[PDB]
RNA sequence: GGACCCGGUGAAAUUGAACUGGCCGUGAAGAUGCGGCCUACCCGUGGCAGGACGAAAAGACCCCGUGGAGCUUUACUGCAGCCUGGUGUUGGCUCUUGGUCGCGGCGCGGCUGGGGGCCUAACCCUCGGAUGGGGGGACAGCGCUUGGCGGGCAGUUUGACUGGGGCGGUCGCCUCCUAAAAGGUAACGGAGGCGCCCAAAGGUCCCCUCAGGCGGGACGGAAAUCCGCCGGAGAGCGCAAGGGUAGAAGGGGGCCUGACUGCGAGGCCUGCAAGCCGAGCAGGGGCGAAAGCCGGGCCUAGUGAACCGGUGGUCCCGUGUGGAAGGGCC
RNA sequence: CUUGCCCGGUGCCGGAAGGUCAAGGGGAGGGGUGCAAGCCCCGAACCGAAGCCCCGGUGAACGGCGGCCGUAACUAUAACG
RNA sequence: GGGGGAUGACCCCAGGCGGUAGGGGAGCGUUCCCGAUGCCGAUGAAGGCCGACCCGCGAGGCGGCUGGAGGUAAGGGAAGU
RNA sequence: AGGUGGAGCCUGGGAGUGAGGGCGCGAGCGAUAACGUCCGCGUCCGAGCGCGGGAACAACCGAGACCGCCAGCUAAGGCCC
RNA sequence: GAGCUGGGGCUAGGAGUGAAAAGCUAACCGAGCCCGGAGAUAGCUGGUUCUCCCCGAAAUGACUUUAGGGUCAGCCUCAGG
RNA sequence: CCGCAAGGGGUUGUGGCGUGCCUAUUGAAGCAUGAGCCGGCGACUCACGGUCGUGGGCGAGCUUAAGCCGUUGAGGCGGAGGCGUAGGGAAACCGAGUCCGAACAGGGCGCAAAGUCCGCGGCCGUGGACCCGAAACCGG
RNA sequence: GUGGUUCGUGGAGCCAUGGGGGAAUCUGGGCGGACCACCGCCUAAGGCUAAGUACUCCGGGUGACCGAUAGCGCACCAGU
RNA sequence: CGGGGGGAACCUGGGGAACUGAAACAUCUCAGUACCCAGAGGAGAGGAAAGAGAAAUCGACUCCCUGAGUAGCGGCGAGCG
């Protein structure tokens, strides 16, 4: 997107390998190495998910 | 003699022996889009009326 | 989504009731017990299902789809070209 | 390279608000009542507003949509007579 | 000296046509021809300029055609020429320092880089009286690629609005008012906000009852902090307005992330594409005992076609078959 | 008769030690196919040109060469500040 | 449009009918190619000159005068109308 | 519901203008100024919505122009010349 | 006398010449003239033919280097259901 | 004056009601332009495609180029092809079913209604292509 | 570094070449589109070669081709 | 012994462009066209394959139909094809 180095950044998150990712936009704003969640790659179905790329 | 433009005749495009023709959705997607999922949900096909005429025609013929 | 030249492959479209009709004409020939194969509107010999098969008959083609096939087993055979 | 002040002159730009169906017509699950989007329709007709009543649509199907405040969310069910034993 | 009267000769632009008066009114708003009226016989020649919007010329002043042509510079690009690295027919002899890898070091080693020298057989020039001498000489001319300057020139371009062109403004999108009460409409008509953001204003489960005013006491004399009364919520909600609306969106705490994939019956607005809504179906969770809610936010702004490409996934295509460059799909 | 003041930008003249950077040399390393010797590319650390950056000189080279407040001034810049 | 049309036509009444871009239907003469078991004219081809029969019409026919040689197609076709 | 009667709906070929004004009214601007412009509701004109009227005057009041010269009632508007 | 001149020639027209205004280059060179691209393009301008029948337009809205163009809609017309 | 006689010819004295004609125009008599007068030239065409409508030959319909036959010269053979015969999909491929996907929720289609060639037309593209109109660029 | 090719810098080959390196003589040497294995094709870096298609100054034939402002502009002391 | 000079049109080589379309215009198009040059002929052009493609299939060159407005080239736009 457009791509503002302000506190505007655009981010993903994998599935432990469940294999690819999934949409998201972040803001540094506050926690920084700061990112993880659950889903459900191809992968069976949920699976850890961190964000940092 | 004849041909069309064949382009657009490419991309988006091609008809049902209806008489009618479709090019796939066509929101956004595929370039700036962040924004959502459901919104992803958005990529089918559209068919656009009555223009799909200066289309069909304009290709005509082997399409 | 089109190529940097040609290339390309090849296959045709051929049917059931189709024969069995037309194919009824086509009993001027190997319309009997039917070594099909015409040499009558098509290239590239294909077998489409839909309608029921019948005069039973062994087809020297290339294929067809599920049911036809079967169908097929409703009363006649099915040879395939070259290699299979 | 910029824009200027002391000028106001903002035209504005455009709407389109409904009551599309009004009350009391062929009903069908299908865009209720409309004046707040993201709306989340209800069941039957509406009846709740700032002004004290409520309104009937002798037309039921599975639901309608709402508007967020306004017309007043459905909810008192009314699928109508014309919901019986065919 | 023409002009005027005679005799001889004898054109020329413009012109629908016409036997063509003044008035005061009128019409597209400065009429012999339309209305009312007043003067009004038919023709001519010598004249005098006012009107026939007289003649000349499809305004040169104007704007409009994403017309043209000339000059200009830190307009765009490109060429001419000029500077420039390596390379070539541009051969010898010696003086030298640098790198490097191997066996701060030094010894060696292949490697290879810089450079200084008369020479000289190309090359060129030189001539000066012949073909030999002389001078420069590895130059350079000059060929090929590099790069650079480069208006000298060549070709295009330099928006719209605009109650005259320009200067001035201004163009998207959110709200009010304008819209006369369905919807919806100009105005360079009024006023005001947006090209953010919030990982926790997210999802639920559990609790709260606002501003304010009055009365009573610490640090306090506007303006807290607590305690006791009054309250169609006038506070409250990240941001502009407007609707909302405590029952609460609104104020806390508990775990939780569905701020989901596959989809969506069926509608809103709509020439286009968009834009926007949504039960319910399946897989898989979260919150509650559960009946249920969860597909981000209280909303309506926080925006962009399709192509031009990156990248993580596919293992669909793979141009004799085995593959990969490369391509399609996510 | 007499041509004064400014080289911060610009053109230019000089400098070339240092940054940069083209073609290029020149090797780490990866890649495809390869039974294997091989056989094609991507290749980068460093060396590397003018130019540009940076130092200076440059005006019968382009070009430019200030503003307001106070003060003897019975009144006005001014001699000064 | 509708009431019976024998091919015409005839009767009712409904029912209008002003119209530029512009849309639909129907007709007219112009020079040519048929000669769909077609040919007129020296007592005039044709054009011309003039007219109080035929048609809503664009045209027809037909009669009088002129003038030296052609061409007409009852029907369909074509186009430098 | 429908007295109506003749508009309606879909598919499809052929289009034109893509900038108008004038009047009444309700608003905007504007000196509530203009044969000013700007949006709306109806009409109006469209180079023929040709005729009557208001002298004359598209245009405002009445009127819908198939055709019939020596008929008849009226509209609006008029009837001393 | 950077004097006027005849005769002989040289340069040339995107190029010449020019004691230099854009002057002069076979009587209008801000880039000659003839033939050729070629009947260049030309939202602009005109110009756009025989009769007759039938109905009957818009001068708004949406996006445009688009505003005196034109796309799509809206209002026309004919064929069938 | 009555070669179409009791009806008309021609000319007008009066009176009676009357703004020419073309383009572009909100609107025009025009004082806006167009034209002085007469005669002849002079402007929506042809081709290949495609496109609907219609006249008709077979429904699988239809013909290139050529070979032969040719007062008149007489057409007749030629079966590469191409549109229809399912389509759905980026594709693999499947197939009256298919793509998205892991789901029976929708998109395209099935359902024959079948064309096809030709003729003649209203049109659409390439064409100088409704007709003339300029300033300019480029070659010799 | 250009060409031609449908290829407009592209995953982009073949053939043709502007500059510089400068191989092989049959297990040789290009090719089948980057490349590589294997298969399959072909044998260059000299030359000649009628016939099948194109064009009308010329001569003929034929015309739903014209008729003196049409046809070539010019039907006859016209490119004068 | 041959040439050279011609010659409407046609032929290959040598060299070789803007308009205009893309509704600007730099890519692109018109095109390898128009023009100029050289030269062969009555015809030149070309012509027994380090070819084509892939069914282990085809074979000179040329030309007509077809392949095909397809495979495909591209500010994937106008077009070229």
């Amino acid at each position: 997107a457009k791509d503002g180095p302000r506190i505007i950044v655009k981010m993903e998150s994998s599935a432990g390998t469940g294999f690819y990712y999934t949409t998201t936009k972040n803001r540094r704003n506050t926690q920084a190495k700061l990112e993880l969640k659950k889903y459900d790659p191809v992968a069976k179905k949920h699976v850890v998910f961190r964000e940092k790329k | 003699p004849k041909m069309k433009t064949h382009k657009m005749a490419k991309r988006r495009i091609k008809i049902t022996g209806t008489g009618k023709v479709m090019a796939f959705k066509s929101g956004k997607r595929h370039q700036n889009t962040g924004k959502s999922g459901d919104e992803i949900r958005g990529k089918g096909k559209g068919f656009v009326l009555a223009k799909a005429e200066w289309a069909r025609m304009k290709l005509m013929l082997p399409r | 989504f089109k190529r940097p030249q040609k290339v390309q492959e090849e296959a045709a479209t051929i049917d059931v009731r189709e024969i069995d009709e037309n194919v009824t004409l086509l009993a001027a020939d190997d319309v009997a017990e039917d070594v099909r194969d015409v040499a009558d509107d098509a290239d590239y010999v294909k077998v489409l299902g839909a309608g029921q098969v019948r005069h039973e008959l062994t087809l020297i083609a290339d294929d067809f789809s599920e049911g036809a096939r079967e169908k097929v087993e409703g009363a006649g055979g099915s040879v395939e070209l070259t290699d299979l | 390279a910029h824009k200027k002040g002391v000028g106001s002159s903002k035209n504005g730009r455009d709407s389109n608000p409904k009551y599309l169906g009004v009350k009391k017509f062929g009903g069908e699950v299908v865009k209720a009542g409309n004046i707040l989007v993201r709306q989340r329709g209800t069941k039957f007709k509406a009846g709740q507003g700032v002004g004290m009543g409520r309104d009937h649509t002798l037309f039921a199907l599975s639901d309608g949509k709402v508007v967020f405040i306004n017309k007043g969310k459905g909810a008192r069910f009314i699928s109508i007579e014309a919901a019986q034993t065919e």
